[PDB]
């Protein structure tokens, strides 16, 4: 419960936030 | 012994093709829409009384039905479940589940898997247990034989736009197939000696002074339903390994025969409808090298066993801590391979107490995406997913474009298998990760050192794979696991069915061509060898560092 | 769409299912398989002592001990249905092995040095009813010693309780207890 | 192999790229996110941090860097360059400027303005040698004007005051007379922004093969997401944790890069296959879209045509003899500097080879080409011999009174509907005879086209020349199809047409018509003898000029695609053989029992990193050789092919991790860094 503990969790779901918005579209 | 392990797979894979073999030209005529020839005008006695039109269902419509029954056939059961005391047939007075572990089965009955995290004999009453469950297993087994339908008639369709009508698929399929089929296997459990019966609970005056409650209960009506519908959820805790529930060593090979009656005849009825046996005698033949390879594992892993138990001095090192002296130690180590590449979640050995091979590889053919002879459905659309996948490579790695029985295969009809083979193994490193942080889900273990690991692994990994088989040695009666693995199974799920009905919504519209230059023929072993190396190799890129860190360092350890 | 075809085919696969099929086996349950499927129990008169499935409690001297059963209120408790989940690298379940080891050279004196594997480990079930031969042959001399018999009658009674499975490989030869442990308690008169 | 002057004007569009405009390029972004938050670490750690060792996060943070910086200096070379959309068809609007008259009338005050303050109704004046500024209708005046840049004809058009011909044009050229035209529409508005805006924007389709490894750039970075960021949660119960600074480089090193350099090392590859063709390329995807293209257009004119127009067997007549007919034909042809005059020379030696005439020994008054009478002519005798059209001298037949026959319309009934641009000489107010112009082909044409269809491609012909003209000639060249009299703006959507059918289709064509047509094209192929602006819009451009010879360049695309699935199998099989390189490897600071894995006999898990980012940096670079110096193909069947690529490169994409990372730890051991 810390920022070097919470704040990689919220980076890696970007991620995937970023890589499955760039497999649905053939950008 | 090795003789008696070699012997073991064998009968059991060739007693197993000559049962599916007949089945296959069964329910081909089920995928065809062709009327049974026992029953053809007593079934439309009740599609007039039911208002079944017999009318054509896009996939939007159709999986709108499928969804729409499973979402219906939770909120029965999720009302059961709390209202359990003032149901019938109670032998006890036992009290409804509490909301979180009444919402964990509640998804778990529907969802084909039923992870069960408690004892059904101290808590289940009967109705729930009859009507809740038996009801249940019968929908689940159903709703996954009219998705795999829904794609088997994708492909051998031509340019139509329609799928068949999903309310005369489930009528036919549960009662022709799974109810009479279940019917004679749940007389043969009574024959050997299973339970069948309303009685309360009768105790008993020992032989000693002291005495013992037994259970009772319609067991063995139940028990054949979760075997064949690979649903695992028996009436006990021991749900499988329970006397009441699998007395002798021949009942245990009918219901090893009953967890691929089903999904082996799926791929004879593969082969049956698309013209050419052989596109299922590979498909058959590509899941038996992975499956006899990783029985034999698991027979080596148990003659090995425990080397501390001749260390202190007993006779020999055959594990037979986690097992039972009724069934064999080989009986035991094929069991728990079947019982856990095929999705079912029957357990007649407690996995937990295997060796440290001995419980890697259960806890890999979940991992791989419940492939390799997977459940009932399940098992078939997760494999021709990864059927679309390698067919989808390797046009891609000759240049030309992918074509797989005679359609082509386009962009949009990718995007979709690549979704769905990144769920089941995104959600097992998600919901594995979200507990191992947490000191919810730490608490629940029951062993120290990377072996505990596996025990939050191994749960997750039969929760989004949809297995229902448990180590048990997690104490997953607490609400975070109990909403974590309704999560997970809800979502293992029906992430995979929905992108199924978008692609096989989207392979009717097209039509079949000639062969070319970028036609590969699917069949032949020159192709399987393409398969199994890509269906171990997504279970393999993802699960490495996911094993290494659990049974693996018990093994070197 | 989402009227009377679509909930009635759900309402009548709850009539079939529940209605028709758990009872179509409970009426040709009994019709054909009285005894198995009450429970098969074992009723000296109208004394229940225990199925010849599950197996009770055997810490009698003059009886054969069966698998260890490691339930939760007590060993051989049909309420539990649970197994020892004890992993092979737990140092626990070592405590738990080399007390059961040491119990049953004290027990069984005049037996062998090594100990069968069956007798030492817990079953899965928790309620195993069962044994091998080969464990029921290494408990011959302390039972033979306390209810005064001999061996050739033993294991004429311990081969008169071997249900052998129908190949060899199915399962295993397998000995049943709580049949085995009345007749040996009727064969005292 | 490219000049530097191409190659370094590269680099400024590749650092260019670094801020959030990679976002596009899912693998190499994701290298880029590493590569940001390692120097976050690294410089934090020298200022102050717990970790100690930075001079191992620097070379973790300095080659990847080099990666990124690599990686988009080969996709710059490959991809373009090609949306370089317009910029000589652009540039003339900046260079618009224009003369106009203060006064309506003609005969005003004059004033050269630029293109900026023509708005609509102004009085503008066009004189001869000029090009038109701006559209609208003329007002006063009479001239012929050339409209190559909306119809893609070298043929002088009528452009005439007070009539239905009085629409002009922004942006052709006029040739014999002054006019004076007004602005009838705004600025914006005009057809050149009409066509740059169209030009301009177009966008390219990604070829089907391009899209589908592009999935798995992404389907196999989602696994090594997860197996990855997920080992903090595994092994922070299991005793101690694993460190930043290896979880984020283990996550970029097992990323796919060898599948995402390879979409610029098919594209630099087939780039230095087509200059042995006489082809300059100038995109990666156009030359992998060839092995592909099942309609291909063309220009009939500039392509077909050599800018000629221009033919005659000889000069058919009506009872009048051929000689002084002919030599008259000489001399309506001795002032023209147009080679439609010079082929009437040409005519000249063909028969009657009375050619020793000089210019001004005959002592003649040349008549230029008028816009009144729409005829040139000249005076040698006391009759004057004027050259025209068909419909122009009829009015200089009637002026003087007689009627020619109707025989010599009949030869315009047989010159026309041979697709023939006819010609009538007449020597005073008598008519000579019919000259007929019809097209030549370039060499062996139709033996082109047999091989071209029987290669299963289409072959439809597009101009805005005239039907007659052009039927006669799509008989005479062998293509399939044949649309005439079409605006370029019908030319997209006769390409959105193909291209909704899902097919690639490849432009080939001359003038600025063209230009859109070369915009949304996928194998754009201009030509030399077209103009700079359609060079610049096309995708691709011949070097010997011969719009026929796309069957060397698909003879080069179906090399690419042998070769592109050749490297796949080896980059497909490197990276997952990189990723049990790798692996094993870093285990070692959560259970030291995990020692056995390390199959390699690698030094630590910070030592196996480092020799990952180099072999993930040599094996981007080293694709450019393995694309060009080693390369092999050979033509097959659809099984074997993939059985021949699986020996070859597959079972050597195994190899080439588990070698390569044996090499460079051992570098890192003898020379011992760290
Ligand atoms: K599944």
């Amino acid at each position: 419960m810390s920022a070097g503990v919470i704040t990689g969790v919220l980076l890696v779901f970007l991620l995937l936030g970023y890589l499955v918005y760039a497999l649905i579209n053939a950008e | 012994m090795a003789a008696q392990g070699f012997l073991l797979i064998a009968t059991f894979l060739l007693v197993l093709m000559v049962l599916a073999r007949p089945l296959g030209s069964g329910l081909a005529r089920l995928i065809n829409d062709i009327p049974l020839p026992g029953t053809t005008g007593v079934e439309r006695v009740l599609f007039r009384a039911l208002g079944v039109s017999d009318r054509e269902m896009n996939w939007k419509q159709y999986l709108c039905a499928i969804l729409g029954l499973n979402m219906l056939g939770l909120a029965v059961l999720f009302f059961m479940l709390l209202g359990q005391h003032y149901l019938p047939l109670n032998p006890q007075q036992l009290p409804g589940l509490s909301w979180d572990l009444a919402l964990n089965t509640a998804v778990s009955f529907v969802t084909n898997t039923n992870w069960q995290s408690y004892s059904g004999e101290t808590t289940l009453s009967y109705f729930s247990q009859m009507a809740g469950l038996t009801v249940q297993n019968f929908l689940s087994a159903a709703s996954g034989i009219a998705v795999i339908f829904a794609l088997i008639r994708a492909f051998t369709r031509q340019s139509m736009s329609t799928l068949g009508n999903a309310w005369v698929d489930l009528l036919r399929i549960t009662l022709w197939v799974l109810v009479p089929v279940a019917l004679l296997i749940a007389l043969f459990f009574i024959q050997q000696g299973a339970l069948q019966n309303f009685l309360p609970y009768q105790a008993v005056n020992t032989v000693e002074g002291a005495q013992q409650l037994l259970p009772m209960g319609p067991v063995a009506s139940q028990e054949a339903i979760k075997m064949l519908g690979t649903n695992g959820g028996g009436f006990f805790n021991a749900n499988s390994s329970h006397p009441f529930e699998n007395p002798t060593a021949l009942t245990n090979f009918v219901q090893m025969l009953a967890i691929f009656l089903i999904p082996t005849a799926l791929c004879f009825a593969f082969g049956e409808v698309m013209g050419d046996r052989r596109q299922g005698r590979m498909l058959l033949w590509a899941m038996s090298v992975i499956f006899v390879i990783c029985v034999g594992v698991v027979m080596w892993a148990e003659v090995q066993g425990n080397p501390h138990l001749l260390a202190l001095g007993t006779d020999s090192s055959i594990n037979m801590e986690g097992k039972e002296s009724r069934f064999g130690v080989l009986v035991s180590s094929l069991f728990a391979v079947v019982t856990t590449a095929a999705s079912c979640g029957a357990v007649i050995a407690m996995h937990d107490s295997f060796t440290a091979l001995g419980g890697m590889v259960p806890m890999w053919l979940m991992q791989i995406g419940e492939v390799v002879f997977g459940g009932v459905g399940s098992g078939l659309y997760g494999m021709m997913l990864f059927v679309l996948l390698a067919v989808f490579i390797a046009g891609l790695m000759i240049g030309r474009t992918p074509e797989y029985l005679g359609k082509k295969i386009d962009v949009r009809e990718m995007k979709l298998t690549a979704l769905a083979i990144l769920v089941t193994p995104t959600l097992v490193l998600m919901g594995a990760a979200l507990a191992m942080m947490t000191d919810a889900g730490r608490s629940a273990m029951l062993n120290p050192g990377p072996h505990g690991f596996s025990e939050v692994l191994y749960a997750v990994s039969s929760a989004a794979n949809n297995n229902g088989s448990a180590f048990a040695g997690l104490s997953a009666n607490s609400p975070f696991w109990n909403c974590l693995l309704a999560f997970c199974m809800f979502v293992g799920r029906f992430g995979v069915i929905i992108p199924v009905m978008a692609i096989a919504g989207s392979l009717v519209s097209k039509k079949s061509q000639a062969a070319s230059s970028g036609t590969l023929p699917t069949h032949g072993p020159l192709f399987v060898g393409l398969l199994i190396g890509t269906v171990l190799l997504v279970g393999a890129l993802t699960f490495i560092p996911a094993l290494a860190l659990g049974p693996v360092a018990e093994y070197l350890s | 769409s989402g009227l009377r075809p679509a909930l009635s085919t759900f309402i009548f696969l709850l009539l079939i299912t529940g209605g028709v099929y758990p009872l179509l086996t409970t009426v040709l349950g009994q019709w054909w398989f009285p005894w198995q499927a009450n429970g098969s129990l074992i009723r000296e008169g109208d004394t229940v002592r225990g199925s010849a499935l599950i197996g009770q409690n055997f810490t009698g001297n003059g009886y054969f001990h069966g698998r260890p059963s490691a339930t939760a209120e007590m060993p051989y408790n049909p309420q539990a249905s649970g197994g020892s989940n004890l992993a092979v690298s737990n140092p626990e379940l070592d405590k738990l092995i080399a007390a059961r080891v040491a119990a049953l050279r004290a027990a069984n004196p005049d037996a062998s040095a090594s100990v069968p594997v069956e007798l030492v480990t817990a079953s899965a079930s928790g309620l195993d009813n069962n044994i091998t031969p080969q464990a029921a042959a290494w408990q011959i001399p302390r039972v033979a010693k306390a209810r005064n018999l001999s061996v050739e009658q033993l294991t004429q009674l311990i081969a008169k309780y071997s249900q052998q499975p129908l190949v060899k490989y199915i399962g295993q030869p397998v000995v049943n207890i709580v049949e085995l442990n009345l007749a040996l308690d009727k064969l005292d008169e | 192999f490219e000049p530097t002057l191409v190659v370094q004007a590269l680099k400024e569009a590749v650092k260019k790229l670094n801020p959030q405009a990679q976002w596009r390029n899912p693998v190499m972004f994701i290298v880029w996110i590493g590569s940001l938050l390692t120097t976050c670490i690294s410089i934090a750690m020298a200022s102050g941090a717990m970790p100690g060792n930075a001079l191992f996060s620097a070379a973790i943070s300095g080659w990847l860097w080099i990666t990124v910086l690599f990686a988009n200096f080969a996709e710059a070379l490959a991809e373009g360059r090609s949306k370089a959309q317009a910029n000589s068809l652009k540039g003339v609007k900046k260079t618009a400027f224009a003369r106009k008259l203060r006064e309506p009338k003609y005969g005003a005050a004059a004033d050269k303005v630029p293109a900026d303050q023509l708005r609509k109704g102004d009085i503008v004046l066009v004189e001869a040698g000029d090009i038109i500024p701006c559209d609208g209708e003329v007002i006063e005046g009479g001239a012929s004007v050339d409209e190559s840049a909306i119809t893609g004809e070298s043929a002088p058009v009528i452009r005439e005051s007070g009539g239905d011909f009085a629409s002009v044009t922004g942006g052709t050229r006029i040739l014999s007379d002054w006019l004076v035209i007004e602005c009838s529409v705004n600025p914006g508005e005009t057809f050149l922004d009409r066509m740059i805006a169209m030009v301009e924007g177009a966008q390219r389709r990604k070829t089907p093969n391009e899209i589908a490894l592009t999935i798995l750039l992404i389907a196999l970075t989602i696994v090594f997401l997860l197996a990855t960021a997920t080992l903090w949660p595994f092994s922070a119960w299991g005793g101690n944790a694993v460190s930043v600074t290896v979880l984020v480089a283990l996550l970029v090193c097992l990323i796919p890069t060898t599948i995402g350099g390879l979409l610029s090392a098919i594209g630099v590859a087939g780039m230095s296959r087509m200059l042995g063709a006489n082809v300059i390329a100038t995109s990666g995807r156009a030359v992998e879209a060839a092995g592909d293209v099942d309609v291909l257009l063309l220009d009939k004119t500039g392509t077909i045509t050599l800018g000629n127009r221009q033919a005659s067997e000889f000069i058919p007549a009506q009872g009048v003899d051929e000689k002084t007919l002919a030599d008259a034909a000489q001399l309506a042809s001795l002032a023209d500097e147009t080679p439609e005059g010079r082929s009437i020379v040409i005519l000249a030696k063909q028969r009657f080879n009375l050619r020793e005439r000089d210019v001004q020994s005959l002592h003649a008054t040349f008549v230029p080409f008028t816009a009144q009478s729409r005829m040139s002519g000249i005076n040698i005798d006391n009759r004057m011999i004027r050259k025209g059209s068909v419909d122009a001298i009829r009015r200089h037949v009637e002026a003087n009174g007689g009627h020619f026959p109707t025989d010599v319309d009949q030869k315009v009934d047989q010159v026309a509907r041979q697709g023939a641009t006819p010609l009538v000489v007449v020597e005073g107010s008598r008519v000579l005879g019919v000259i007929a112009l019809k097209d030549i082909v370039k060499g062996g044409i139709k033996e082109r086209f047999a091989q071209l269809r029987k290669m299963g491609i289409k072959t439809v012909m597009i101009t805005g020349d005239n039907r007659l003209t052009a039927a006669a000639i799509a008989a005479e060249a062998g293509v399939d199809d044949f649309l005439a009299e079409a605006t370029p703006e019908a030319k997209l959507a006769l390409i959105r047409q193909y291209q909704a059918e899902g097919r690639l289709v490849a432009m080939t064509g001359d003038g600025t018509n063209d230009a859109p047509a070369l915009a949304q094209a996928d194998v754009a192929v201009a030509m030399n003898s077209g103009t700079q602006a359609a060079k610049e819009a096309g995708n691709m451009v011949d070097l010997d000029s011969n719009p026929t010879k796309l069957i060397e360049v698909v003879h080069i695309g179906k090399q690419m695609l042998m070769t592109r699935g050749s490297l796949t199998t080896f980059s497909i099989a490197n990276d997952v053989a990189k990723y049990f390189a790798i692996i094993p490897a870093a285990f070692a600071a959560t259970y030291p029992q995990l020692n056995a894995l390390n199959i390699m006999c690698l030094h630590s898990p910070d030592s196996a990193i480092l020799s990952a980012v180099i072999f993930n940096a040599l094996i981007i670079v080293f694709l450019i050789p393995l694309a060009l110096k080693g390369v092999s193909y050979k033509p097959l069947t659809a099984s074997a092919m993939l059985r021949r690529n699986l020996w070859i490169y597959g079972l050597g994409g195994l190899l080439v991790p588990f070698i390569g990372i044996k090499v460079i730890d051992l570098l890192l051991t003898v020379c011992g860094l760290v």
